[PDB]
């Protein structure tokens, strides 16, 4: 194969994206599974290792073997809060080795331990893949993006995990950086303008406030909720239909695995609908005790049963703008990034608090980050 | 007799989902013969337990891809009027799920 071009590779929490500018344009690159974003999974077999979508896929049969979140351990001690609050809720072992975390699994009858680095290398290899398989050329160079709030050592695991993964990383980019340079922020013409990045998505919520200078990018804020997301609307939605199987039929369904689980497949794909259409409906046959679960749900009550966890994006917002020592009205541009900023009454939410200002939302909330790394990877090519 | 166009496009989705269930059922009635014969016990008994145990991975890839089969069902809306539809989805939930309880079986006599 000949020499390809740079890549921009958004290493994200739950999922990563890869996007290449070619042809005067973005393309993103779907993997081999035809999906345009690939799962941040590494699963460890007796037979083999299993990257995004294979290791996703077969993680109810492989829990404890299936790692994920390497990004809420890349660059950290073993005794930092989110290293010991996070370790409670994952079903793979962490383990310390000299201050520093690593994920012990059984791989291939052994016990094999790995440094969170390593677990993401693995990930970055997968998009360095994706992207040789659809353009049919070798790739090396690429720009690997990551939170605003990293420090310095979770900034050099990064680099570190693309060396590994036999990439030349150009530059380490800030998530909200790529963002406001996907929608060209910084060419646009006048004095310095102040953006608000609304990331919700990747199970985190990350509010930024950026300075842009003559191109230059300035951090002046970050606030957030490292553990908001989707899944949490999903939840409120899953308890809603659990009251209301037990108001119709006395019967309670929480304590079946595999009913919840049908329940909540269903919910998910039901609040993807509700940012579209105002109602969506639900049938599942012989969901509990061989009774026929047939319901919907409306725009509204979605926005109901969720409206304190809309209300509350509103507050890191407000925090943002305190530390950044800015009012409302000098932000000059509102960036949306992560697939939960497509919910209509966060748009909403959001325009209101910003006096009926209109919201950058063009291009894919999933792909703006990879989309903005696409631009600087061909930028310094 | 108002069978119209529209739901033979459900139907098909129907049968293809049929069709991966008699694989996955093709897999469970081998895993069924696999139990059986180690549960003759002509393996030392020291090793009966590891045997059994090698199954959990194989079982476990079944149930996972009978739940995965409910969750692709579980995607269509079909009207009052698909009367045909309605029945083949009801009496395909019904199969998948009597094929679970056999998986079920199966993990409550391996790895204990
Ligand atoms: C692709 C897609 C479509 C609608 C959505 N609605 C809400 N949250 C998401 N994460 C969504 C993703
Ligand atoms: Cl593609």
């Amino acid at each position: 194969m000949s020499k390809g071009p740079a890549v921009g590779i958004d290493l994200g929490t739950t999922y990563s994206c890869v996007g290449v500018f070619q042809h005067g344009k973005v393309e993103i690159i779907a993997n081999d599974q035809g999906n345009r974003t690939t799962p941040s999974y590494v699963a460890f077999t007796d037979t083999e290792r299993l990257i995004g979508d294979a290791a996703k896929n077969q993680v109810a049969m492989n829990p404890t073997n299936t790692v994920f979140d390497a990004k809420r351990l890349i660059g950290r001690r073993f005794d930092d809060a989110v290293v010991q609050s996070d370790m409670k809720h994952w079903p793979f072992m962490v383990v310390n080795d000299a201050g520093r975390p690593k994920v012990q699994v059984e791989y291939k009858g052994e016990t094999k331990s790995f440094y969170p680095e390593e677990v993401s290398s693995m990930v970055l290899t997968k998009m360095k893949e994706i992207a040789e398989a659809y353009l049919g050329k070798t790739v090396t160079n690429a720009v690997v993006t990551v939170p605003a709030y990293f420090n310095d050592s979770q900034r050099q695991a990064t680099k570190d995990a693309g060396t590994i993964a036999g990439l030349n990383v150009l530059r380490i980019i800030n998530e909200p950086t790529a963002a406001a340079i996907a929608y060209g922020l910084d060419k646009k013409v006048g004095a310095e303008r102040n953006v608000l990045i609304f990331d919700l998505g990747g199970g985190t919520f990350d509010v930024s406030i950026l300075t842009i200078e003559d191109g230059i990018f300035e951090v002046k804020s970050t606030a957030g909720d490292t553990h908001l997301g989707g899944e949490d609307f999903d939840n409120r939605m899953v308890n809603h239909f659990i009251a209301e199987f037990k108001r119709k039929h006395k019967k309670d369904i929480s304590e079946n695995k595999r009913a919840v689980r049908r329940l909540r497949t269903a919910c998910e794909r039901a609040k993807r609908t509700l940012s579209s259409s105002t109602q969506a409906s639900i049938e599942i046959d012989s969901l509990y005790e061989g009774i026929d679960f047939y319901t919907s749900i409306t725009r509204a009550r979605f926005e109901e049963l969720n409206a304190d966890l809309f209300r509350g994006t509103l507050d890191p917002v407000e925090k943002a703008l305190r530390d950044a020592k800015l009012d409302k009205s000098q932000i000059h541009d509102i960036v949306l990034v992560g697939g939960s900023t497509r919910i209509p009454k966060i748009q909403k939410l959001l325009q209101d608090f910003f006096n009926g200002k209109e919201l950058n939302k063009s291009i894919n909330p999933d792909e703006a980050v990879a989309y903005g790394a696409a631009v600087q990877a061909a930028i310094l090519s | 007799g108002s069978n119209s166009p529209q739901e033979e496009v459900e139907l098909k989705k129907l049968k293809h989902l049929e069709k991966s269930v008699e694989k996955i059922a093709d897999q469970l009635e081998e895993l069924n013969k696999e139990l059986t014969g180690i549960q003759q016990g002509f393996l030392p008994k020291d090793l009966q337990a590891e045997a059994l145990c090698k199954l959990d991975r194989r079982v476990k890839a079944t149930i996972e891809q009978f739940m995965k089969i409910l969750e692709e069902i579980d995607t269509l809306i079909l009207p009052e009027n698909f009367k045909d539809s309605r029945l083949k989805r009801k009496g395909l939930v019904k199969k998948v799920q009597a094929f679970l309880a056999e998986c079920d079986t199966v993990e409550q006599n391996i790895c204990q």
